[PDB]
């Protein structure tokens, strides 16, 4: 049993399941068609969530291109748009990848 | 109907987006697939045709791969006018007839 | 340049006949298959057939029995009659060519869309 | 002694705005959780606003974008601001605290109350 | 006003006082209650919490029962002085927010 454990939304409940795309489905944690099984899940505001906030989780949003299944990605080059290197402080076409 | 297609799809300007299509041995898994790019007030456009040529007149930023029997279209650079509904084609053949089967479709668009 | 031209129509009563041209120009109009195609609103697409631009033609299975073509290549012209109607097949028709080949290819040209409906 | 203190509101003109200045005696600022509570004549218990004693807020979902609110652990006061007046506004407001974890909590301190009444 | 409570409640003399207060899973059957006694023109105080403890120096004339997602209070033995208002204090989730929603209030008449 590969137990993974780790926190998402509650809007994104849906794509968990075997199959299904999107944003999060191909940039973070692809799972594969062939995956036999389900998942679980429950809520965890009276445990994770806070009052004051809670900013100890993150994922990707930007990538090259789209990640090889079930690889972990530690790595977090930052991102452009323009063929132009940028440094140093944001300006033009030069944004936080996160 | 027998085309599957995601309902709509979405995303910020400068992202980049991806399509699928995914169908069966009858549609895709035999023959090219076509992809169609639908405009309001406007007639159908050509995006990928032939799944390894670009027709002339459109930007060669439209990524498009096929993923054993799925099709897949990625977009980046997203502006304003990329706000379209998109549909996968291909010749499909069955056991009680054949056609030019179009797909379901998918609303892009930001809000 | 090169253009397809069709006819306008209005409002019909279910159970009618509707007879659509299709008027094409510069090109050869006997070298290409013709696609009909037809659009409903909040829904996708359905190809209506295709036609040789010299000869007889073919339907889709679903839309057969209630189709009839006939062509002329003399004036480059190409027809549908339809009947049978009924209120829930309001669409929008696009006549377009195809290659010359027919099935796998490239369509550039299309349909500049006629409305049909019921109402009144 | 262990007392919240508002107050009241006063009468005013339009196009000004209303300064009420809510501050903790008889226990430190830094221990419980500062709430809103509104009540309507003939009406039951509403609540707008939260403010932690050193973090965030959370602001009124009605009355978003035009409420000013913010926290101050120097004199161990608040001050809220109101802009835009209208006739829902007359109610009684209590300035109440809460428990130090929020959620399960004794509403232990209460507030005396502001009477807000706008007419024309 | 999605919870429903009765405007008020009439009975004979002599005869126990049940009042039923009935919501949803969330807030009683997944979460505890709370009970308010609030005085005519005082704040209301919080009397008791949680179904199982409850503070110093109470009479146990009153009696609070919980069955299936309601809950029951029990009153035996009414006098003159027990016309007062009475709260249900529990955690909601609304489409709008969720938050600690209250009650509208009970008002008793003795002839």
């Amino acid at each position: 049993v590969y137990a993974d454990s780790f926190v998402i939304r509650g809007d994104e409940v849906r794509q968990i399941a075997p199959g299904q795309t999107g944003n999060i489905a191909d940039y973070n944690y692809k799972l594969p068609d062939d995956f036999t099984g389900c998942v679980i899940a429950w809520n965890s505001n009276k445990l994770d969530s806070k009052v004051s906030g809670n900013y100890n989780y993150l994922y990707r949003l930007f990538r090259k291109s789209n990640l090889k299944p079930f690889e972990r990605d530690i790595s977090t080059e930052i991102y452009q748009a323009g063929n132009k290197p940028c440094n140093g402080v944001a300006g033009f076409n030069c944004y936080f990848p996160l | 109907s027998v085309l599957t297609q995601p309902p709509s799809a979405s995303g910020t300007p400068g992202q980049r987006v991806t399509i699928p299509c995914s169908g069966s041995s009858s549609n895709i898994g035999n023959n090219y697939v076509y992809w169609y790019q639908q405009l309001p007030g406007t007639a159908p456009k050509l995006l990928v045709y032939g799944n390894n040529q670009r027709p002339s007149g459109v930007p060669d930023r439209f990524s498009v791969s096929k993923s054993g029997t799925s099709a897949s279209l990625a977009i980046s650079g997203l502006r304003s006018e990329d706000e379209a509904d998109y549909y996968c084609a291909a010749w499909d053949d069955g056991l009680s007839g054949s056609g030019w089967v179009f797909g379901g479709g998918t609303k892009l668009t930001v809000l | 340049q090169v253009q397809l031209v069709q006819s306008g129509a209005e409002v019909k009563k279910p159970g009618a006949s509707l007879k659509v041209s299709c008027r094409a120009s510069g090109y050869t109009f006997t070298s290409h298959f013709i696609h009909w195609v037809r659009q409903a609103p909040g829904q996708g697409l359905e190809w209506m057939g295709i036609i040789n631009p010299s000869g007889g033609a073919s339907y889709a299975q679903n839309f057969r029995d209630r189709v009839t073509m006939t062509t002329d290549p003399s004036t480059s012209t190409v027809y549908m009659e339809l009947g049978s109607l009924r209120s829930e097949d309001t669409a929008v028709y696009y006549c377009a060519r195809a290659e010359g080949s027919s099935w796998l290819g490239w369509f550039d040209p299309w349909g500049q869309g006629t409305l049909v409906t019921v109402s009144s």
